[PDB]
């Protein structure tokens, strides 16, 4: 939303998740799963 | 029939609220006049898109809400 309220926090994960394909990517809060 | 429920469903932005109001009514034909408001009482956060429902079995009847101004 633009009138969001909240806080947005993020760190690095390349010690963790990097190795990977296994992340896929393409209204506020929609979430379209449809393939 | 005996008794009026009555429900309002409107999805926004992920949330799905939930209005109602009982009371119990004398009347075999349809929705009684007069004036009463709807509260609510549950609010799920469901993420989920609606565009379609169905009613699950006494007669019903459906609206439609419109963006319009009120006074109360
Ligand atoms: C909820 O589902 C409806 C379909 O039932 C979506 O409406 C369609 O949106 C696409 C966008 O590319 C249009 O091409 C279609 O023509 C629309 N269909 C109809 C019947 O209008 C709607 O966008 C979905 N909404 C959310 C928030 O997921």
């Amino acid at each position: 939303p633009d009138d969001f309220t909240g806080c947005v926090i993020a760190w690095n994960s390349n010690n963790l998740d990097s190795k990977n394909y296994n992340y896929l990517y393409r209204k506020p809060f929609e979430r379209d799963i449809s393939t | 029939f005996k008794n009026l429920r009555e429900f309002v469903f409107k999805n926004i932005d992920g949330y799905f609220k939930i209005y109602s109001k009982h009371t119990p009514i004398n009347l075999v034909r349809d929705l009684p006049q007069g004036f009463s408001a709807l509260e609510p009482l549950v609010d799920l956060p469901i993420g989920i898109n609606i565009t379609r429902f169905q009613t699950l079995l006494a007669a019903y009847y459906v609206g439609y809400l419109q963006p319009r101004t009120f006074l109360l």
